[PDB]
DNA sequence: GCGTCCTTCGGAAGAGATTCAGA
DNA sequence: TCTGAATCTCTTCCAGCACACATCAGGACGC
RNA sequence: GAUGUGUGCU
């Protein structure tokens, strides 16, 4: 049909041709019998028919008279379906400017005439007068005159010199530019000047005018002179209930916008006064302007209750117009909605449907059955047949539903598990029973949510439902390797309380030959569930190529895993169950089961642990009382502890030790560890304080409390909740993020006074007040991380290279956060890899690694694997099969051609949108860890500090005098195992080479107000420090000490601004001290709020504090505040105080003395040495004059902005930065995301490429243009005898990536549709509907999935 | 912070360089003096009113 | 000494819509928030009770 | 009952236009 | 006095689905 | 068809 949509502007000859016929009139209906009116923006004669079929005033009534136009009308009688189809259009008696192209910033008008915005906005609103056609006087080609200065250049100039004003004006500006000549001009001009400002200004206009002249466009058109109307069966006036009719919008503009031209032109006819046709054009503008984009002028039109009117723009553009509401998403027949239930008894390919619900929905499934057994004649009959619900009628249903799987869906589809598929299992009521054990991946609670059913109509659909949607082959999360069909809330309580042992029972030391006879003693009571007997099991294994050998043993067990042994599929090994099955124990249970044995078994097992743990749940009776929460005895001396120490810190702020900000600050330090210990304390006296004989003296064994039960299985708890059921309930946290500073002391389960309870409404108004508010901007998170990688697929089997990241098990300052396993996993190596048996290599090249290669690299202790990452591959328009690695939802390679680009957005952005509105299940509590000032190693080893800049103390102790350091604990073999961050200013009890025995104590420090520090001692002289211009000094009298705080860039003096406080170090005689090393003076900075308690020229040793800075480390922590951070990562935004760089290796030390601020050069040994930079004197240096420097080397200190590490550091490792912040972010809240997503997201980033040099190729020198479309030039011409050009990866965000698609539809219905459509319009593009959303816009098979075959079949087709 | 040396009656109050603590203005309370010398040049920073 | 005015009752906190929640405190505000509201959106019954 | 008509109040960020300063 | 860096100013965006109720559609002035 | 208010689940 067509294979490409063409954007350009509209001709007026063009839009003639569109047009058929001339509206002249705003009479709509006639407020009379309902017929259109003669002229008006309803009309037979312009548009079309009213009913079908048939004329207007009525002289033919059927088809055998199509195709004639009718004599007393003049209306033609054709179809009635083509009021949407034919537009009119208006003839204006005077220009006007269409404002997309003249407000749009940059305003095309703007820089195409190279005048300013104002100006033009003066001139065409009719304020002031422009030039056209200077001649012989001094007047310039686009001088702008006023009113007084026109009439003045009149009295003395009105000769043939002309000088319009308005539409014209422009309109004649316009038509008379040359293209050429100004292009070669601004050529010129940009090889000339020198200047980097003018030559982008200059360089964004030559690109306008290329643009221009390349497409069939002219720069004429940009000023409208005819305006098309919209068919009138898309602004429908529907007769209401009575005379009036419907006030729709845009009628009401039509109205007045043909009311501006008939007037204009009705005095114009009357050669009216030049100043009233002047205000009346300027009517007729503004007319047109709201009637176009409503808004963008001063003050937007209202035609009642004053409220703005949409235009032809709002319903274009925005979350209402068509693109986002019926275009990328639509309502659907055969659909339905209730409210569902439980019903266990069913399977995972089973639903409930309502027999009622069914009936409507299969309908014409019944009437086609119906017309096939001719129980029938007709389609009416059929159809009162079913509406009278026959008997015959409910049989036959049965037929239809059989095994035709419907859609359940729920209303917010976060991820891709939202929607499955299910057999309809036909049932009474008016409720849709779900399975159980899929309400964990819907995220569907039984409190009263409605989900929504759909009906796959054609074949296809039903065999995707059946093949790929449903619920049986979507047992794996697309987010994890974990299973997505976790038990939960009772079904583990069920197996924890039956896989479980105490020592007494009915029958204890029995002996019984298998699980049937363990069966039979439960069953009859002769036995507890509870005992602990030998049972003889028949375990099978296997060990051959897929045989299973038997062998039969005798274990010590209990009764219930006995019992439950007979569910397991033969073949897994029965060290699974011979514990106490929680939630994970039995999450790894599944999982094993699915890498093993497969599919069939497992989703088998999944419904008998489900049977297996409803029913002796069940009968277990686990309920809850109040004498179940049990208080400890000891909380509230830990509460009084806790007060004597607030109490102390008191006095410590009080007197001066300490500010607000670092009581605050230590405040919650205390509250938080003394919460922290009651938790722990009630948890030990909840889990073991029970008394058992074993028919002697008193034994311990594991609680049996219910709140125990339900809070260790993991069913539904934590320790947060049942923490707050008794003992602490802790601090709570603002809505703004900041915590309360007085925690309420008291639970649940005896009480809250009357004012704890007002301060809990804090924290319970935080939960809610985050989850409805804060949701929406991790909503558009997903939305625009869907947007920027929808048009990323699986196009190759193999790329066939050798790049890859480099892949290292992360320790950033606790225990192994996530092993090899968890990371590699699933991911084809990109290299042979070596193990500790060097010069033999272990795994081959390109092996994807599975579970049992895995335990091959754990076994052999495997530290470093170069792996094959997403974001290197080599493939052009997607991704290879290869370089991505696992389906991560299925246990093969991936298939080629799948749609991973939308799998690895959602997979990111619905852990934040869910556990979001999740905030509030714990209640309000902030949860902030305890900020932990010490390091208790604890593994036995050596130490490899690395990048340590650490000086002596007055002790003689270590202290570490740089950022960037981190303390790594190494074991005796040489492998890696630990690694913590020692900060700023701490001092160190061990170094580095001596053997750290296990569980002592190196490094101390002060949480808060980490202190600048010393290299050298001796006096310092207070320098640019004087009491009031920048600094507040306080003195006691009586001692007369000063301990001062200086002021911040904000309450400083504007004047005094250039003053920078510092303390700068002298000796005895006042003359300058060096660092160890250079010979630069001992110049410290001091930033804002930095406390100093010395006087001028005392005596101090090396290596001592010197001020105090107040960090304010403060916040809730959540995942709702605390992710604007991952916003920031994928937007890729530039960090307030970006850490310089060295751009170039080579050598280092100045040039120039302040220029302004410090400079400095770096010079290579071998090349060219033009490079210098810029250093403000805000940041220490961490090189010297005399050292040599790298590439990527940090100058300074700070956060590290994703650009400078792109471009120097290369794409690995700022994909690795992203990776490991993102991930860290991700796993301080537990959640458990694969680094794949990631890492597509990141080459999502990377797709434009500003090109270094033109070379052979045909790209400009400055313009950035896609980095496929290099790679593919360039391998072109490497094909020939040139060479190729020379580029350099860019990094723009997900906004500013998605908004700059090759494709203009994808971005016009993302976001800022007037400024793509616009631009798109400009340049004439022309879109090749290669994308996803292209394809859904259009609505054709999506280059996906199933559709993808298809697509290259009609690709290689032509 | 003094500018210049804060004197009155001849004799000298608050040296030159010298903050003027909240005894140099009680003293000048108990002393009861309010004509002051002053450079000319410390004039420049001032404002006429009317 | 120091005082001069105290609380009427302990129930001048709540609303009258949760005021009706019985050992209200010890629920969470939380729980107690969605309690007094799905009290507002209760229905009558046929014979009252 | 007919019938025709001329208030302010967000805020986080990006971009495009000004001002500054500074050598 | 030209030209980068800083600041001023204008525009865009802000979750999804569903249910219930109401009004409203020129309303002012002449006939 | 659009606005206004209230409400349910996230
Ligand atoms: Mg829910
Ligand atoms: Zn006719
Ligand atoms: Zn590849």
């Amino acid at each position: 049909e067509f294979d490409a949509i063409k954007i350009a502007l509209a001709s007026p000859d063009m839009i003639r041709s569109w047009s058929f016929g001339e509206v002249k009139k705003p009479e709509t209906i006639n407020y009379r019998t309902f017929k259109p009116e003669r002229d008006g923006l309803f009309c037979a004669r312009i548009f079309g028919p009213v009913k079908d079929y048939e004329c207007l005033c009525g002289k033919y009534k059927r088809l055998k008279h199509r195709g004639v136009i009718c004599e007393k009308c003049g209306v033609e009688v054709t179809q009635t379906k083509v009021r949407r189809e034919r537009m009119g259009h208006i003839e204006l008696a005077s220009p006007t400017a269409h404002i997309w192209f003249l407000k749009s910033l940059p305003s095309r008008i703007g820089l195409l005439l190279d005048m300013p915005l104002r100006d033009i906005e003066r001139v065409l609103y009719f304020e002031s007068y422009v030039v056209i056609e200077g001649g012989m006087t001094n007047l310039e080609r686009q001088q702008i005159l006023t009113e007084e200065q026109y009439l003045d250049a009149l009295e003395e100039f009105g000769d043939e010199f002309d000088a319009k004003m308005g539409a014209e004006a422009i309109q004649a500006l316009l038509k008379s530019m040359d293209l050429e000549q100004e292009c070669e001009q601004l050529r010129e001009e940009l090889n000339e000047t020198n200047s980097e400002t003018k030559r982008k200004k200059l360089t964004k206009r030559i690109k306008l005018l290329e643009a221009f002249v390349q497409s069939g466009n002219k720069p004429e058109w940009m000023i409208l002179t005819v305006l098309p109307v919209l068919p009138p069966d898309l602004r429908p006036l529907v007769p209401l209930d009575g005379g009036r009719f419907a006030t729709s919008d845009l009628n009401d503009l039509y109205r007045r916008v043909i009311n501006r031209n008939n007037r204009l032109k009705r005095l114009l006819d009357l050669a009216a006064p030049d100043i009233i046709v002047r205000n009346e054009k300027r009517m007729l503008q503004e007319a047109v302007d709201a009637l176009l984009d409503n808004g963008r002028r001063g003050r937007a039109i209202t035609g009642s209750n004053k409220r703005p009117l949409k235009s032809l723009a709002d319903m274009i553009k925005g979350k209402q117009g068509r693109f986002r509401q019926n275009l990328l998403g639509k309502r659907v027949d055969y659909s339905g909605r209730s409210v569902i239930t439980v019903g266990p008894y069913l399977r995972l390919h089973q639903c409930g449907l309502p027999k009622k619900m069914a009936l409507e929905l299969f309908k014409p499934f019944i009437y086609g059955k119906l017309e096939l057994r001719g129980l029938a004649t007709t389609i009416k009959a059929a159809k009162k047949m079913v509406e009278r619900e026959e008997a015959v009628v409910w049989d036959i249903l049965d037929e239809v539903i059989r095994e035709h799987p419907v859609l359940l869906n729920r209303a917010p589809t976060l991820h891709r598990l939202g929607i499955q598929a299910f057999e309809p299992v036909l049932i009474e009521g008016k409720a849709i029973q779900l399975h159980p054990l899929v309400c964990a991946a819907y995220n569907a609670d039984f409190d009263g949510d409605q989900m929504a059913v759909h009906v796959p109509l054609t074949l296809e659909a039903q065999l995707e439902a059946r093949a790929l949607m449903m619920s049986t082959n979507n047992i794996l999360s697309p987010a994890n390797g974990e299973p997505i069909i976790v038990p939960s809330q009772d079904v583990v309580l069920g197996l924890y309380y039956m896989t479980r042992d105490c020592v007494n029972a009915k029958g204890e030391g029995m002996v019984l030959t298998g699980p049937k006879e363990a069966e039979r003693l439960y069953r009859s009571g002769l036995a507890s569930l509870h005992a602990r007997v030998k049972v003889r099991i028949t375990e099978y294994e296997k060990d051959a190529n897929g045989e299973l050998v038997a062998k039969t043993s005798l274990k010590d067990t209990t009764v219930g895993r006995a019992i439950l042994w007979m569910i397991v599929p033969k073949g897994l090994p029965y060290s699974i169950v011979n514990q106490a099955l929680g939630k994970k124990a039995i999450s790894k249970m599944l999982n094993t089961c699915y890498r093993i044995l497969g599919l069939k078994p497992t989703v088998i097992f999944a419904d008998q642990i489900m049977y297996t743990g409803f029913a002796y749940a069940a009968r277990s009776g686990a309920s809850v009382g109040i004498d179940d929460m049990v208080i400890p005895e000891k909380k509230h001396e830990i509460i009084s502890e806790a007060e004597a120490e607030v109490a102390e810190i008191q006095e410590q702020f009080q007197s001066g030790l300490v500010t607000a900000g670092e009581r605050y600050n230590k405040v919650i330090d205390i509250w938080a560890a003394a919460n922290d210990r009651v938790s722990k304390a009630m948890m030990d006296n909840l889990q073991t304080e029970t008394v058992i004989n074993r028919d002697g003296q008193e034994e311990k064994q594991v609680s049996f409390n219910s709140i125990y039960m339900m809070a260790d299985s993991g069913a539904r708890g934590s320790a947060a909740q049942i923490r707050q059921l008794a003992g602490m309930r802790g601090l709570m946290a603002k809505p703004d993020g900041s915590i309360i500073e007085t925690p309420i002391t008291a639970n649940f389960r005896e009480g809250l006074n009357v004012l704890q309870y007002f301060i809990s409404t804090h924290g319970a108004r935080k939960g809610l007040a985050d989850t409805a508010l804060k949701t929406a901007n991790s909503g558009y998170l997903t939305r625009r991380l869907v947007d920027v990688a929808q048009d990323l697929v699986v196009t190759e089997d193999d790329c066939g290279t050798h790049e890859g990241i480099m892949m290292t098990p992360v320790i950033e300052g606790g225990d192994v956060k996530e092993p090899l396993r968890d990371r590699v996993l699933g991911r084809v190596t990109a290299e042979d890899v070596l193990k500790p048996g060097t010069a033999d290599i272990l795994v081959p090249r390109n092996t994807l690694l599975h579970e049992q290669w895995c335990d091959l690299l754990e076994e052999n202790s495997v530290d470093a694997v170069k792996v094959r990452s997403v974001v290197s591959c080599d493939t052009d328009f997607g991704v290879c099969a290869h370089c991505y690695g696992r389906d991560l939802a299925r246990g093969h390679i991936i298939n080629k051609g799948e749609a991973i680009g939308v799998i690895a957005a959602q997979s990111i952005g619905e852990p934040g949108t869910q556990l979001t509105m999740r905030t509030f299940h714990i209640g309000g509590a902030a949860s902030r860890a305890a900020a932990e000032s010490s390091i208790q190693v604890k593994n036995k080893g050596s130490i490899k500090l690395s990048n340590v800049k650490s000086v002596v103390n007055s002790s003689g102790k270590l202290v570490i005098t740089s950022r960037n350091t981190e303390l790594k604990l190494i074991d005796e073999f040489g492998r890696t195992k630990e690694s913590y961050k020692v900060p700023y200013g701490a001092v160190l009890a061990k170094g580095d080479g001596e053997q750290v025995a296990g569980g002592e104590t190196v490094a101390n420090w002060d949480p808060h107000t980490m202190p600048v520090i010393t290299e050298v001692s001796g006096f310092v002289r207070f320098t640019d420090m004087i009491d009031g211009q920048t600094i507040t000094r306080q003195t006691d009298e009586l001692t007369g000490l000063s301990s001062l705080v200086v002021l911040d860039s904000a309450e400083r003096t504007a004047g005094g601004k250039d003053l920078r406080p510092a303390l700068k170090i002298v000796d005895a005689q006042g003359n300058d001290v060096l660092i160890p090393g250079t010979d630069m003076p001992a110049q410290y900075f001091l930033p804002g709020k930095a406390i100093v308690q010395l006087e001028d020229g005392v005596q101090i040793s090396s290596g001592d504090t010197l001020a105090r800075i107040p960090q304010e480390s403060g916040g809730t922590k959540d995942i709702t505040g605390g992710l604007p951070r991952v916003a920031d990562l994928f937007e890729a935004r530039r960090p307030k105080e970006p850490a310089i760089l060295a751009e170039i290796s080579g050598i280092v030390s100045f040039g120039k003395e302040t220029k302004g601020k410090r400079r400095l050069v770096i010079t290579p040994v071998d090349g060219s040495d033009p490079y210098e930079e810029m250093i403000p004197k805000w940041r220490q240096l961490n090189v010297f004059e005399g050292e040599r420097v790298e590439r990527g080397d940090v100058i300074s200190d700070g956060p590290e902005a994703p650009h400078d590490i792109l471009r120097l550091r290369g794409v690995h490792a700022v994909t690795r930065y992203i990776v490991n912040e993102v991930q860290d972010v991700y796993r301080l809240q537990g959640v458990k995301i694969n680094d794949k997503h990631i890492e597509v997201i990141v080459r999502q980033m990377l797709r434009k490429a500003t090109i270094v040099n033109a070379g052979s190729s045909d790209f400009l020198e400055g313009e950035q243009v896609e980095y496929s479309r290099v790679k593919i030039a360039n391998r072109e011409l490497e094909a020939n005898g040139k060479v190729g050009a020379t580029y350099s990866r860019d990094l723009l965000g997900i906004t500013k990536a998605s908004l700059a698609t090759e494709s203009f539809i994808s971005a016009a219905s993302f976001q800022e549709t007037t400024r793509v459509l616009t631009e798109a319009a400009v340049a004439g593009k022309r879109d090749e509907l290669r994308g996803l959303k292209e394809n859904v816009i259009v609505g054709r098979l999506i280059p996906a999935g199933t559709g993808y075959a298809y697509h290259q079949d009609r690709m290689r087709r032509r | 912070t003094a500018s210049f040396d804060i004197e009155a009656n001849g004799k000298v109050y608050v040296e030159k360089g010298r903050r003027i603590t909240a005894r140099h203005i009680r003293q000048l309370e108990k002393d009861d003096v309010k004509l002051i010398e002053v450079p000319v040049e410390y004039i420049a920073g001032k404002v006429v009113a009317k | 000494d120091q005082v001069d005015y105290m609380d009427v009752s302990t129930q001048q906190v709540v609303s009258v819509g949760a005021s009706l929640i019985p050992f209200l405190e010890h629920d969470d505000a939380n729980r107690a928030l969605m309690g007094a509201n799905m009290q507002r959106q209760a229905v009558p019954t046929l014979r009252a009770d």
